[PDB]
C-alpha cells in the first residue's frame, strides 16, 4: 500500500557512500521508500542533510534511543564506517524494541571488525525478530545474475576449474595523502580480505551456487610502509605505516563438485574471473562496483563462438545498490504476487529472489576468518561446515 | 574515492 | 682431445621414442664435436636395426648393461627409457661403468626417477663414480628463457611484486589417445601432471628469478578417475579407463628473494602456458602453446608493449641441442665439474639440480596429504 | 594431432 519508511544512521549529504549511492536509489523509487528520520552525533548535520535534500519528512533525532524508539520507522539503514557498527548497532537494536513497526535491518558491509562482533550482531538481529540485509550488492549486478543463470541452466556445463585475478585499492606503493588512517590499520574491518576478496569470493560462491569445503591462504604485508601522492598524482617524498595487508593467496575447492580455485589479490586490470566448464568457457571482467563485462567461449571442420554481453553506459557503483533497492520494495510489495510466501526469510543463500541476510553476511565472515586462520597456523582448514545455523 | 571505504 | 666425445645411448630407437626425435638430430647436427659409439637395447636386434637405419659407421651393439657400461668406448652416456626403468638400470651402470677410465659425462633424462628416494640413491651414486653429471631440463636453455632472466637479472622490470602461473598439460584431461600407454596414468611411475609439466615449469620459473621458495601450499586433485578414450579422428569411442595420476593441481608460494607471491594453477585439459610476472618497472609475461613460443614486456599518457618471438625456432629440438652444444663447449674450453649449475648461466643443469627439483615435488605431495603450508627454504642445501 | 606424441612422457 503505502511507501517504506526508511531511517537512516550514516546518511550525509556533504560525504560519504550513502549519498552516492543509498540515497540517489531511494531517490528513483520515491514511490516505495521514504526517508523519515535521520541520525548523527551531531544534530547539526543531520539538520542541513535534510535541508540540502529537501526531505520534506524527515526528523533530526538527537539521540541514538530517540531514533531507534521511534515508530515512524519501518527500515533502518546503516551505513557508518565499520569499526562503529557493533558499538552502534548492538544498543540500537535493544532501544527498537519501543518501536513495533519496525520490519527491517539494513546494514553495509562489513557487518562488524570481527567474527566474534558478527555474531553478536546475528545473535541479536535474530532476538529482535526483524528481516536482515547486508549491502553485498554484488549479488544483484546484471553481470552476476547473467552468469549465475547461464552456470544454473547448464550452459557452460559442469564446472571444471576457476581462477581469479584481482586488484584491491590503495594497498599498493603508494597512498593519497587524503585518505585516511584508518583504513590502513588493521582490525578496522575495511581490508583486501574483508572488501575486495569478501565481495568477490562472495559472488563467487553465489553464481557457483556453492560453498567451499577446503582452503589455504597466505596474507602479506610486504609493503610496510607506504608512499604519500597527492592529488596530480606525484610523490610527496612522505612514508606511512600499513598494518593491513597488500597481497592475498587464496586457493581452495567448492563443495559442489569438487572444483579447484585458484586466487590471487593484489594492493595495486581491476578484475578477471576465469569460469572454466566442461562445454563452454565463461570470463567476468572490470577496471577502473564493477565488474563491467561478461565473455562466453566455446570449442575439418570447428567452429568457435564469442558471446560477450555488455551494457554500454552502465554505472555499476549506483545501479547494483538501485537493484538491491528495487529488490527489497519487490518483496515488501509482492510485485510478482505470489500470495503463499511467508513474510520473513533467515538468508538468501543461492535464491536468485529476495536479497543476502545477516546470514548471508556471517557466513561470510565466517569464511574471512577461516582465512585469516588458515594464514597464521599455515594450514589447510575444512570449512565445509561454516554455514551450518548461527 | 568515497568507494575506497 | 680435438676428438669427439664419444657417445653411449640407452634408449636411441629409430623407430620410436623421444630420443630419435631429439637427441639424435643434435648429436647429427654437431658430428664435429660428438659421435655416438654404443647402443644398449634389452633386445640387441633392435639396437642393431638402429645402428643401421641411420648409418652409425661407428656403432657398436652391446648385448648386455653389463658390457655396455664397461666399454671403455665411451665418454658420455645419456639414458632416454622410461622413468620406471631408470633406477633399476642406472644403478647396475654406475656399478659396470667403474671399468670404464673414460667415462666423463652421465646423461638422465627428466624425470630422474619415480620417487625422492630412487632420486637420492642415484645422485649418491653418480657422485660415488666422480663423474659430470646432466639432467634434461632443457627450458634451462630456452632463447625466451635466458632473454627474460636477463632482463630480470639487469633490473629491467624491478623488483618482482607477484607472479601468476597458468598451465595445461599431457593428457590428463577428460580424453585419453587410444593408442597410449598404460602406465603413465598410473601414480608413481614419474610421469604426470606435478612431476612432468609443473617440474618443467617451476624450474625454469627458479632459474628466472634466480630464487627457490621458501614456503609452499598445495592441492593435488583426481576429479576425473574415468577418462574418456578417442580415436585419431578426435572423436570418443564410447570407452573410459582409469585413472590415478592428477587431474588438477593447485599451487601457491613464496620465493626466498623477496619474499614473492606465486600463485599457480595447472589443468589436464589440451592456451597451454602463461608465466605473468609483475616487476615495479615493468611487466613480463611468457607464453606458449608447454614449450615457451613467446615473451612480452610491458611498460609505460601512453602504454608501449613489446613482443620477443622468434621465427623458424623448434623448440622441442632447439632446446635440447642448445643443452648439447653447452655440453660440448663444457667438455672442449673450459672448474673441471661442478655441483649443480643453480641459477648460473653457463654450464647446463645436473643430477643436483634435478634433486633439489624432486625434492620440491615431493613437498608438494607432502603439503596436498598433510594439509598445510611447508617451509622448504632448506631443499637446496640438504635432505627434505 | 589428436595422438600421443612422443613428447608426452
Ligand atoms: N562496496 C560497498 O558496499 C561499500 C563501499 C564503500 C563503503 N561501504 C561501507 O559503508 C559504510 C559507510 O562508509 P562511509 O565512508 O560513508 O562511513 P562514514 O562513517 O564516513 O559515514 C557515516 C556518516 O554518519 C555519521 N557518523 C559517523 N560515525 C558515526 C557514528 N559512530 N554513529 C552515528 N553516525 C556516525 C558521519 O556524519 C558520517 O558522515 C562502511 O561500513 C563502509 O565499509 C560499502
Ligand atoms: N625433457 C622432456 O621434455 C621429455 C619429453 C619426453 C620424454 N622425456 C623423457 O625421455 C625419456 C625417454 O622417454 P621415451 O618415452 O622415449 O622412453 P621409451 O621407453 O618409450 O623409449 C626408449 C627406448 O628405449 C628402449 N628401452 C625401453 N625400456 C628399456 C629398458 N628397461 N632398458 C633398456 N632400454 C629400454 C626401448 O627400445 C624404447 O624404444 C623418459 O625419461 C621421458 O621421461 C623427456
Amino acid at each position: 500500500a503505502a511507501p517504506i519508511r526508511v531511517g537512516f544512521v550514516g546518511l550525509n549529504a556533504a560525504k560519504g557512500w550513502a549519498i552516492k549511492t543509498h540515497y540517489p536509489a531511494i531517490l528513483q523509487l520515491s514511490s516505495q521508500f521514504q526517508i523519515t528520520a535521520l541520525y548523527s552525533p551531531k544534530i547539526e548535520t543531520s539538520i542541513a542533510t535534510i535541508q540540502r535534500l529537501k526531505l520534506s519528512n524527515a526528523t533530526a533525532f538527537p539521540t541514538l534511543e530517540s531514533f531507534a524508539s521511534s515508530s515512524t520507522i519501518d527500515m533502518i539503514v546503516i551505513a557508518i564506517q565499520v569499526a562503529s557498527h557493533y558499538e552502534v548497532v548492538m544498543p540500537l537494536l535493544e532501544f527498537s524494541k519501543n518501536n513495533p513497526n519496525l520490519k527491517y535491518l539494513f546494514v553495509e558491509w562489513a557487518l562488524a571488525c570481527s567474527l566474534d562482533q558478527a555474531e553478536s550482531i546475528y545473535k541479536a538481529a535474530a532476538e529482535r525478530g526483524v528481516q536482515t540485509i547486508i549491502s553485498l550488492q554484488g549479488r544483484k549486478s546484471p553481470y552476476i545474475l547473467r552468469a549465475k543463470e547461464l552456470i544454473s541452466q547448464g550452459y557452460i556445463g559442469d564446472i571444471n576449474s576457476i581462477e581469479i585475478a584481482g586488484n584491491g585499492g590503495w594497498y599498493g606503493y603508494e597512498r593519497p595523502v587524503k585518505s585516511p588512517k584508518y583504513i590502513y590499520e588493521i582490525g578496522n574491518g575495511v581490508d583486501l580480505v574483508t572488501t575486495t576478496f569478501g565481495h568477490t569470493i562472495d559472488i563467487l560462491q553465489y553464481m557457483t551456487s556453492s560453498y567451499f569445503s577446503r582452503i589455504n591462504a597466505m596474507v602479506f604485508n610486504n609493503i610496510p610502509e607506504q608512499e604519500l601522492i597527492d592529488e596530480r598524482g606525484n610523490r610527496l617524498g612522505q612514508r606511512v605505516p600499513k598494518t593491513v595487508p597488500d597481497h592475498l593467496l587464496f586457493q581452495g575447492t567448492l563443495l559442489n563438485g569438487n572444483v579447484p580455485v585458484s586466487c590471487s589479490f593484489k594492493g595495486g586490470k581491476n578484475l578477471v574471473i576465469d569460469i572454466h566448464g566442461t562445454k563452454r568457457d565463461l570470463k567476468l571482467e572490470g577496471d577502473a562496483a564493477e565488474i563491467s563485462n561478461l565473455v562466453l567461449y566455446y570449442s575439418d571442420a570447428g567452429k568457435e563462438i564469442m558471446e560477450v554481453y555488455h551494457l554500454r553506459n552502465y554505472n555499476a557503483i549506483v545501479g547494483n545498490i538501485h537493484r538491491l533497492y528495487q529488490s527489497i520494495s519487490d518483496f515488501h510489495f509482492n510485485t510478482k504476487k505470489i500470495p503463499e510466501l511467508p513474510s520473513q526469510f533467515v538468508m538468501q543463500g543461492f535464491d536468485f529472489e529476495g536479497f543476502p541476510t545477516l546470514m548471508d553476511a556471517l557466513i561470510l565472515h565466517r569464511l574471512i576468518e577461516s582465512v585469516y586462520k588458515s594464514n597464521m597456523m599455515g594450514s589447510t582448514l575444512n570449512v565445509s561446515n561454516i554455514s551450518h545455523y548461527s | 574515492t568515497t568507494m575506497d571505504d
